[PDB]
């Protein structure tokens, strides 16, 4: 059994897109068929139920009218139409299938936003005498002003793994997305190895390697 | 509409202890609930159903017990594969998720060790500035960051994110970075951010001044 769920992107706010969602497995017409969503860090938020043959239709609150839930029994999908988005509704949205909720789909996620695709400025975040404690150094790269999420950052080409804290991005006021990607290495060694962070933000076709240097 | 509280908000306990967390309706319920584990970037996974029905091949220390009102889920022996945040959800009418409950392993507090990076020369050519403060090997969670320009307290210009529980020392690290124009960066001198942690018997500050 595997529900997947396709369409997912950035859309502009009030203006549509579709998701849809193939099951394999079953006998899709046993089940009704669930949309959750979860915004970035938050909670699950159930949005709305198909009956197993289409009758019987509910949305939560949050809907407000704006969503269609439908069903198709012969290709075993389910839909749900977003006509007019609003930035409070980015989110992954998920699919799940119940008589509880036992089978789910990995997730698709929704961006909504009028942010136009951009690569990241990585800036170092250079090692210090207050970057500095007690023998240890801490240094970094700020992956600052890009858009959409993902990032992916890795040190020396992944052969530094030990003491790499690569944070959760944030969206900033402006609508573009930043995060940080720390290392903590022995103070001695900052003169003698070489502290690389590798950047990559596919959307914007745009790979990054940047050299971190004390001062 | 249906409504559900879930106390605690957080909980810690070690491995092997009993992990106990409740759930509250708006309504009775009588027994109609689910539960779930969500592990991050990861779907849910359905534990219990009708309150007390474990799922099949869920472990058998994973236990409910409900009565219209007060629900219990119990985690009877904390294994590490617990760590995750457990949803509560009602279908006596319609369904609604809980806020949920994050569980994560206890283990002796740990002070952050804070590290403060003033805004690179490449960033202050661009026009904007970035201070980055980081609080690292932390435990538990709750950590505020303060930060303050020539003392001032800012409020609203700045934002954080925090790891997940390190899989093998346990503990948090978080990264804030406060942003302001350039402008308004060459025009102060004291850049400080000031940690409250349960390991700090008084805040720790790191402060630079700008050159």
């Amino acid at each position: 059994v595997k529900l997947v769920e396709s369409g997912g992107g950035v859309v502009q706010p009030g203006r549509s897109l579709r998701l849809s969602c193939a099951g394999s497995g079953f006998a899709f017409d046993n089940y009704a068929m669930h949309w959750v969503r979860q915004a970035p860090g938050k909670g699950l938020e159930w949005v709305a139920v198909i009956s197993l043959e289409g009758r019987n239709k509910y949305y939560a609150g949050p809907a407000k009218g704006r969503f269609s839930i439908s069903r198709d029994n012969s290709r075993n999908t389910v839909h749900l139409q977003m006509n007019s988005l609003r930035p409070e509704d980015t989110a992954v949205y998920f699919c799940a299938r119940d008589m509880g909720m036992d089978v789910w789909g990995q997730g698709t996620t929704v961006i909504v936003s009028s942010a136009s695709t951009k690569g990241p400025s990585v800036f170092p975040l250079a090692p210090s005498s207050k970057s500095t404690s007690g023998g240890t150094a801490a240094l970094g790269c700020l992956v600052k002003d890009y858009f959409p999420e993902p990032v992916t950052v890795s040190w020396n080409s992944g052969a530094l793994t030990s003491g790499v804290h690569t944070f959760p991005a944030v969206l900033q006021s402006s609508g573009l997305y930043s995060l940080s990607s720390v290392v903590t290495v022995p103070s001695s060694s900052l003169g003698t190895q070489t502290y690389i962070c590798n950047v990559n933000h596919k959307p914007s076709n745009t790979k990054v390697d940047k050299k971190v240097e004390p001062k | 509409d249906i409504q559900m509280t879930q106390s605690p908000s957080s909980l810690s306990a070690s491995v092997g202890d009993s992990v106990t967390i409740t759930c509250q309706a708006s309504q009775d319920i009588n027994q109609f609930v689910s539960w779930y584990q969500q592990k991050p970037g990861k779907p849910p996974k359905l534990l219990i159903y009708d309150a007390s029905n474990l799922e099949s091949g869920v472990p058998s220390r994973f236990s409910g017990s409900g009565s219209g009102t007060h629900f219990t889920f119990t985690i009877s022996s904390l294994q590490p594969d617990d760590i995750a945040t457990y949803y509560c959800q009602q279908y006596e009418n319609l369904f609604t998720f809980g806020p949920g409950t994050k569980v994560d392993i206890k283990r002796t507090v740990a002070a952050p060790s804070v590290f403060i990076f003033p805004p690179s020369d490449e960033q202050l050519k661009s026009g904007t500035a970035s201070v980055v403060c980081l609080l690292n090997n932390f435990y538990p969670r709750e950590a505020k960051v303060q930060w303050k320009v020539d003392n001032a307290l800012q409020s609203g210009n700045s934002q954080e994110s925090v790891t997940e529980q390190d899989s093998k020392d346990s503990t948090y690290s978080l990264s804030s970075t406060l942003t302001l124009s350039k402008a308004d960066y060459e025009k102060h001198k004291v850049y400080a951010c000031e940690v409250t942690h349960q390991g700090l018997s008084s805040p720790v500050t790191k402060s630079f001044n700008r050159g």
